[PDB]
DNA sequence: CCTTGGCGGTTAAAACGC
DNA sequence: GCGTTTTAACCGCCAAGG
């Protein structure tokens, strides 16, 4: 019954008389070897803990990032636009939270494989850059924000320019940003992580190239698999 | 404060618009109850 | 008593025909939606309680919107049939009711049963479309099911559109019957194409469509 | 409803499908040509107390213990007589209070008449509940549900589980969820709940039966298998039926079977 | 008519395992069927190891052309397809 | 799964009242 | 000869067995 069924070029499943049985194989483009059990972190925990861990206050001095763990903490505080930026990033986060916890996962299961492994990739960097020790980071918050930005937009799952592609591509990475957003947050980066400059680059670096590494090849017989 | 007024402004254009749409709806209605007393 | 819930049944219909039809695009006002059992009660029964479903009868029009996304939608009258058993002759007089009052779609439901003389002469109604629905099938709105997605009809423009995309032809697409439910709720007419926004475990949001036929 | 018991237990004996058959004990056929009276001395002062055609009577006695176990009445079996028969036959029915719960029939050569009117009664007489649903059991559900501070705490809640299959009628029962009932043959899920639908219980039950083993099969498997059943717009059997029925090429399809 | 504009190609930029593995045999093939080669060999002697050197140069004289489902197809140089 | 025969039924048409 | 009605052939739908 299924042995006619085979990934072409344009990422969709098809058999032999070219009918279309999937949009996008597995609903995600992503090969059955390259994905992992992995936690989506703003799914679980109070709404209190959720705020400890996620949001940033940079107008009171005791709910704002420590002093010791970043070079510019002194012209921090009292800035604005920075508070704007911060805002949205926590406003994305709370979105992604009511989007995983009222229609994917209702039962509140955050265990789930998904493609390449963050947690490694963090460690990797801690390992790599010798991120241990008091020393104080040299990561600009907005450099933080404007990478994940950009970062979430680079996972090219679908080529084109097409707008029905566009929001097929955006459609087939919404678990995957959410996984990597609830990660590289900047209070995490920040504080948990202490990850300076050079790792930061070299996280997002990785990310992108892993997940381009992680997708389906054309020409896949996924159908007798 | 400014996000409030655009928020204001815009819960108004809506009311004025389902005013209208009523308004339109009556219309509608008063004709179905005629001929439904006309077929009884 | 078996009057009580008789009303009751029947005025989950009638919620479920105006919600139907709010669906579909035309425009049912918002005190309407919410129109409570009592007020049912109050408006249909009779001294005795029983209802007449002669006065449930309404008429829709398109909301600007719908008129703008799909120009053909016309308007459109819901009729409850008193008669439990339709037979030619009550298909006939509804079919002359629709071409002498020139409405675009006109839905009719029935109690028990209907004759298969009554369905012979449904297809032969146009340019008007008759639709029709039992009183059982419609207590309960299946699209508010946790099982069934939310369909969404396309445009002419936007089926092209998705055509030309994957480059395909219409008998590629993935079908769905003309008298399957959703289809049936929809009023789905052959070759138009409905997008499913379905939840997907790997991916969060997965969007699927498929072709009537 | 879900969380109280009673209400549950209310609900669950309106679904069950019960039968005059389910009730009666025993029937009996006795020849009296006085409908005024009778020739039974122990029906007798039940008879006389309540009067105060054909010969032939037609009795049968019910199961007191299953008639209150079934939270029915004796008026209410009467009533489904005569609405199902008119009045084409005269009933009485003895009180709750007597010592045997005996109603009795009376009709208005009879008698294989009268005994096909009997396997008749005890056929297809519905007292209450939706046909088709033999048995009805209360199942305790754990759901984990967000608390008020957004903590997901476990929660036990009642549910009822059947045996036999009528989605659309127990849909409409009130006081049922009617946006969460579900059924294990998704043939009735898709002749009720359209296609979509169809889909997703169909994956749920081939991953129902996979894993209840503790295997694990990737979702995208399964993904492609029920995507490739439900393609068509109806369920596509893996059989020579479902499969030869296609487009596909003659060399193709003579390969398998 | 059926070949698609370098400009508008929306496959992807990647040489597929598949791509990759009939590259590879191709040209081992032809090397032992005495084609030029286009890099200079050390002491290499096996056709497949020349194929594979070849290929980490980006020297590969191949053009791969991916068929899409409708017909039509894109032309893509190995020289111009990204290897890992 | 298919043919088979049979069942049921509605609706029409020939015939009636009157 | 207008209003009405009956049996009638006829019609399709459906259950059973191969």
């Amino acid at each position: 019954a299924l042995e006619d069924i085979m990934v072409h070029y344009d990422g969709t499943t098809r058999n032999s008389l070219g009918d279309i049985i999937q949009f996008l194989y597995g609903e995600d483009g992503l090969d059955g070897t390259q994905v992992e059990r992995q936690t989506i972190d703003t799914i679980p925990g109070s709404d209190k803990a959720f705020h400890k861990r996620y949001y940033v206050d940079l107008m009171d001095e005791k709910n704002s990032i420590k002093p010791d763990v970043i070079e510019y903490a002194a012209d921090i505080l009292g800035d604005v636009e920075l508070q704007k930026e911060l805002n949205s990033e926590y406003e994305q986060l709370v979105s992604d939270r009511k989007f995983l916890r009222e229609i994917v996962f209702v039962n509140g299961d955050h265990n789930w494989p998904l493609p390449v492994n963050l947690r490694r990739i963090i460690q990797n960097a801690q390992q790599i850059f010798h991120l241990d020790r008091a020393k104080a980071s040299d990561l600009t918050i907005p450099e933080i924000i404007h990478g994940v930005r950009d970062l979430c937009k680079k996972l090219f799952v679908l080529r084109g320019e097409n707008e029905l592609i566009k929001e097929a591509q955006q459609n087939a990475t919404s678990l995957f940003q959410c996984l990597v957003r609830a990660r590289l947050a900047t209070r995490r980066i920040l504080e948990e992580f202490r990850l300076n400059r050079d790792a930061f680059e070299w996280v997002l670096g990785t990310i992108e190239a892993q997940f381009q590494r992680s997708l389906v090849h054309p020409g896949e017989m996924v159908g007798v698999i | 404060e400014k996000r409030l007024e655009q928020e204001q402004r815009r819960l108004e254009e809506a009311r004025k618009r389902q005013e209208a749409e009523l308004i339109k709806r009556q219309e509608l209605i008063k004709q179905a109850e005629e001929w439904n007393k006309m077929d009884i | 008593e078996d009057n009580n819930r008789i009303i009751s049944r029947l005025w989950r219909s009638f919620r479920t025909v105006k919600e139907m039809a709010a669906d579909r695009g035309y425009f049912i006002s918002q005190e309407e939606m919410d129109q409570s059992l009592e007020e049912f009660r109050s408006k249909i029964c009779d001294s005795m309680g029983n209802p007449q479903r002669k006065l449930m009868s309404f008429l829709a029009n398109p909301t600007p919107e719908a008129l703008e996304k799909y120009s053909d939608l016309g308007t459109l009258w819901v009729e409850f049939c008193d008669e439990p058993s339709v037979g030619i002759k009550t298909m006939r007089n509804f079919c002359l009711r629709i071409q002498e009052k020139n409405f675009s779609t006109g839905i009719f439901i029935y109690q028990n049963n209907i004759t298969p003389s009554a369905n012979k002469m449904i297809p032969t109604v146009s340019p008007a479309i008759i639709e029709t629905f039992q009183e059982s099938d419609l207590v309960v709105n299946i699209t508010h099911h946790e099982l069934v997605p939310k369909h969404i009809r396309l445009s002419d423009g936007e089926k092209s559109q998705l055509l030309q995309r994957y480059k395909l032809k219409e008998s590629q697409l993935p079908r769905i019957q003309r008298e399957d439910p959703v289809a049936r709720y929809l009023g789905l007419k052959r070759g138009q194409v409905v997008k499913i926004i379905r939840r997907s475990e790997t991916s969060g949001r997965y969007a699927s469509y498929r072709i009537c036929l | 409803i879900a969380l109280d018991i009673e209400k549950a237990k209310v609900i669950q004996s309106s679904i069950e499908y019960t039968t005059l058959k389910n009730v009666t004990s025993a029937t009996e056929i006795y020849y009296d040509p006085d409908p005024t009276s009778t020739v039974i001395e122990e029906d007798f002062d039940t008879v006389e107390a309540y009067f105060s055609q054909s010969p032939w009577l037609l009795r049968l006695e019910l199961d007191r213990a299953r008639m209150l176990d079934k939270q029915l009445t004796m008026n209410q079996v009467a009533d489904k007589i005569s609405e199902v028969f008119s009045d084409d036959l005269f009933v009485m029915w003895s009180e709750d209070n007597a010592d045997k719960l005996i109603i009795r029939c009376r009709v208005i050569e009879e008698d294989q008449m009268l005994k096909r009117i009997e396997a008749h009664m005890l056929d297809l007489i519905a007292l209450r509940g939706i046909p088709g649903i033999s048995k009805v059991y209360m199942v305790k559900h754990k759901v984990s549900v967000p608390d008020e501070s957004g903590e997901y705490k476990n929660e036990e809640l009642w549910a009822l589980e059947t045996d036999g299959i009528n989605l659309a009628e127990v849909m409409a029962v009130p006081g049922v969820d009617s946006s969460r009932t579900y059924s294990n043959s998704f043939v009735e899920i898709l002749s009720v709940l359209g296609i979509e639908a169809t889909r997703s219980s169909l994956y749920k039950e081939i991953l129902n039966v996979i894993a209840f083993d503790g295997s694990y099969v990737n979702y995208r498997h399964m993904a492609l298998l029920v995507d490739v059943m439900t393609s068509r717009g109806y369920l596509m059997a893996i059989t020579r039926h479902g499969i030869n029925r296609a487009d596909t090429g003659a060399l193709m399809r003579c390969s398998f079977e | 008519e059926l070949a698609i504009l370098k400009e508008e190609r929306t496959t992807t930029p990647y040489l597929t395992k598949y791509e990759r593995a009939r590259i590879l045999g191709t040209r081992a093939l032809q090397i032992s069927m005495n084609a030029p080669v286009l890099v200079d060999i050390e002491g290499e002697t096996d056709p497949l190891q020349i194929a594979m050197k070849e290929l980490s140069q980006r020297k590969i004289p191949l053009v791969i052309r991916r068929y899409l489902p409708d017909g039509s197809y894109e032309d893509w140089g190995c020289d111009e397809l990204i290897v890992d």
